[PDB]
Order: structure tokens, then C-alpha cells, then sequence
């Protein structure tokens, strides 16, 4: 689920 | 007398063998190096000046050749990478690094900055510096018991300096060096001055930016509170970094979200969420996307802070990059919650700004919204109040967004829209 | 900003 897409 | 002399002149000063003409020959450089437009950098490197000057950082006995060399040194390095090289194979950085401990505080300052040049222009110099052995004389410039001693000029220099040897990635900063700049790297963000504040933000936000394990030595360092503190700073160069560091943060862990929370950061986020900076709140939805993807009881206190309506405002009216994060923030939260907590999006006024988006000329966002309708519409099931929901949809003209994208040429957006007409609509 | 040149 986290997107580390800032 | 060193204004605006030729490159030639400079020359003719540097190879003359008296010192002293070298002397005002290297100030007449640094002069021309400093000035507004244009310094002729490229014209200085292809005049061969650059060992000249590194062997000038050695003359202990003329501090002042010492100092003008560095500074020209420090502009040439302020340039491209290939610029930044020449003064790297130049030999300048074991030369700046023994500067570092120079009894003339403007000199040592000055090494500083060009070591922060040289750091900065990407990994493999940054990894360079720290081989040479920079961390330890740049620490020991701050092993002081109160900072506030220490010229602010100077302090700010030795901030941006060691947040350039946090930055870049591919690789990131080796691990011992990182543990290693971490707790002077904490006290600096303690420290009263709002930009020393804005570079320590910045390193910290750097070294969030990647895997759990990096965060972890961060958030281990017990920064995170400090970090919410100055997410309320007026500030905008200090509100940037540290809510890209929060936002990183909350890329990790449910853990390390939950510290986050803890920290007392939802209750900052009605003005994030509302800040007149695009960007701050586009950061802010990013953030809040990521705490929607933890736990149920993440998702309770962001209901708890009365934060689901912001997100409906800002799904309603916001800067396009925004309303995605905002649509993201909303499918990671029907994705996770419970039915109550879904039903409550619902009664906030969810249903017609997600609708509304349904026009958007992008195609992953389409996706995202249609993933929340058939997640909110699963939670109606169990409720059997799947027709109160589908009148909903059609009030509001999101049944004609939803049949119009049968025919959407994107093979996932027309199947997800057809099962829902199938599904729900007739 | 990764650079900066000391201008005075």
C-alpha cells in the first residue's frame, strides 16, 4: 500500500 | 588593484615565482570567479590554473594565498560535474581536508564550503570526500558545548556541508558514515537558527529517503517530535524539508508511522492540507495517502483528527497533482478500513468530487477512483445498501463517467467499469 | 541547491 513516489 | 584582470594576466602573476605576485594574481582570480554573470570558469581550468592553486591551499606561511585559493577553488567546484572534476583531480580534496584544522577560522570555513561543492555534485565524490577522512574534522569543528558560539556564517557553512554528505542515492551514504554524522546531524536541528534548521531538514530528509532500514536509524535517533515542532514552523524553507521528511518517514513502518502520529503530526495537517504553497500541499496529501495505507487504528486518528474532510476538499479543488495524491490517499484508505470507517468517507462527501474526477485525461487515476467506488460499494454489500450507493453515483452524474468508460481504450478501466455496471447499476 | 558559489 506505501508509495514511495513523494 | 586585483579588479577585473585578464585570464592572461592572472597567468603571467601565478607562474612569476614571487609569492606575492602570486599572491595578488590568485585574489585577481578569485575576484573574477566571484563576480555576478558568467565567471570564466571554463577559461581558468583551460589555463591549467588549478594545480597552481592546490599547491597554494599547502602554504602554511601565507595564509592569505591559502585563502584566496581556496575561495577560487571553492567557485570553479560551484560549477558542472565536469568543472567539480578538475578541481578533484586537481588533488584538492586531501588539501581542503588538512585546511579543516587551520588555526584561521575563514580559511578552514572555506574548506568546508568546498568540500561541500565537491560532495555535492553526487555519490561517488560524496563517497570520495568521506574516504579522504572529511567526516572527522568537519565533526570536530562542532564539538562544542553550545553551537550558539559559533559564528552563525560559519555554522550554516558546516550545515549544508554535512547535509551534502547525507544527499544522493545509488548509492546512498555508506552506513558508518551516516551513524556516524547522525548525532551532531540531531543536535544541529535543535539549534535556533531557521537555516542551519532548513539544511539539517534537508539531511534528515535525505537520509528517510529510502529503505526501512535507513529510516530506522533516523527515527531510532528519537528526531521525530523535533521533526513535527518545525513542521509548524513559519517558515516555508523550513515547513519544505521537514514535511518531506515526515512524508518519507511514513513510507516505512507501521511502527515507524505510528511515531509519526504519536508525535502529535495529524494535528498540523488542516493548514497543511489548506497551505497556499502548491507544493506543501501536494507533500501533505502525498503523506497522508501513505498513513491511510497502515493500520485501522492509523486510519481511526486520522478520523479522529477530523482530517477525512480535508481530503473531500482538497479531492474537490486543489492543483491536479494534488487531486491525484488525494485520490490515492482516499483508495489506500477504502483499501484498509473497516466498514464504519468507509461509510463515514461516504457521509463526508466523498461520492461526488470522486465522481467529478472520473474526467480527468489520466489514465492511472481513473484507475485509483474506480478501485475506491468498488471498495466503498463492498463495504454497502455488507451492509445491503448498495442501491443507496448506486443512486448516489447516479445523482451526482458519476453512472454516465462509469458507462462512458466501457468504452475507455484502457483494457483495466473499461473491465473495472463494466463489473460495476453489471455489478451495482442493473 | 546541491552547489553554491561565494560570491562576495
Amino acid at each position: 500500500k506505501k508509495r514511495r513516489r513523494e | 588593484g586585483t579588479v577585473n584582470w585578464s585570464v592572461e594576466d592572472i597567468v603571467k602573476g601565478i607562474n612569476s615565482n614571487n609569492l606575492e605576485s602570486q599572491l595578488q594574481a590568485t585574489q585577481a582570480a578569485r575576484k573574477l570567479l566571484s563576480r555576478e554573470k558568467q565567471p570564466p570558469i571554463d577559461n581558468i581550468i583551460r589555463a591549467g590554473l588549478i594545480p597552481k592553486f592546490v599547491s597554494f591551499l599547502g602554504k602554511t606561511d601565507c595564509s592569505p594565498i591559502q585563502f584566496e585559493s581556496a575561495w577560487a577553488l571553492t567557485n570553479i567546484a560551484s560549477g558542472t560535474s565536469e568543472q567539480t572534476k578538475a578541481v578533484v583531480d586537481g588533488g584538492a580534496i586531501p588539501a581542503f581536508i588538512s585546511l579543516l584544522a587551520s588555526p584561521h577560522a575563514h580559511i578552514s570555513e572555506q574548506a568546508v564550503w568546498a568540500l561541500g561543492n565537491i560532495a555535492g555534485d553526487g555519490s561517488a565524490f560524496r563517497d570520495l570526500v568521506i574516504k579522504h577522512g572529511a567526516i572527522d574534522p568537519l565533526l570536530a569543528l562542532l564539538a562544542v558545548p553550545d553551537l550558539s558560539t559559533l559564528a552563525c556564517g560559519y555554522l550554516r557553512n558546516l550545515t549544508w556541508t554535512l547535509s551534502n554528505l547525507c544527499r544522493n542515492k545509488n548509492p546512498a551514504p555508506p552506513l558508518d558514515a551516516v551513524e556516524q554524522i547522525l548525532p551532531t546531524l540531531v543536535r544541529l536541528l535543535h539549534h535556533n537558527d531557521p537555516e542551519v534548521l532548513a539544511d539539517s531538514c534537508w539531511a534528515i530528509s535525505y537520509l528517510t529517503d529510502g529503505p526501512n532500514e535507513r529510516i530506522e536509524m533516523v527515527v531510532k535517533k528519537g528526531v521525530v517530535p523535533q521533526l513535527v515542532k518545525l513542521l509548524g514552523a513559519t517558515e516555508l524553507p523550513i515547513v519544505t524539508p521537514a514535511l518531506r521528511a515526515i512524508g518519507n518517514i511514513v513510507t516505512g513502518t507501521d511502527e515507524q508511522t505510528q511515531k509519526v502520529i504519536d508525535a502529535g503530526a495529524l494535528a498540523v495537517f488542516p493548514s497543511l492540507l489548506t497551505n497556499p504553497k502548491t507544493n506543501i500541499q501536494k507533500e501533505a496529501t502525498w503523506t497522508m495517502s501513505n498513513i491511510t495505507a497502515g493500520r485501522q487504528d492509523q486510519i481511526q486518528q486520522v478520523v479522529n483528527h477530523g482530517l477525512v474532510p480535508f481530503l473531500v476538499g482538497v479531492l474537490s479543488k486543489a492543483d491536479f497533482k494534488t487531486q491525484k495524491e488525494a485520490a490515492w490517499a482516499i483508495t489506500n484508505y477504502t483499501s484498509g478500513g473497516t466498514v464504519e470507517q468507509i461509510v463515514y468517507l461516504v457521509h463526508c462527501g466523498i461520492i461526488e468530487p470522486l465522481m467529478n474526477l472520473l474526467s480527468a485525461k489520466d489514465t492511472k487515476i481513473i484507475q485509483v477512483i474506480l478501485d475506491a467506488i468498488s471498495n466503498i460499494f463492498q463495504a454497502a454489500e455488507k451492509l445491503g445498501e448498495t442501491e443507496k450507493l448506486s443512486i448516489m453515483i447516479e445523482e451526482c452524474g458519476g453512472l454516465d463517467k462509469i458507462e462512458a468508460l466501457q468504452r475507455h481504450e484502457n483494457e483495466s478501466v473499461y473491465k473495472a467499469s463494466l463489473n460495476l455496471i453489471e455489478k451495482y447499476f442493473s
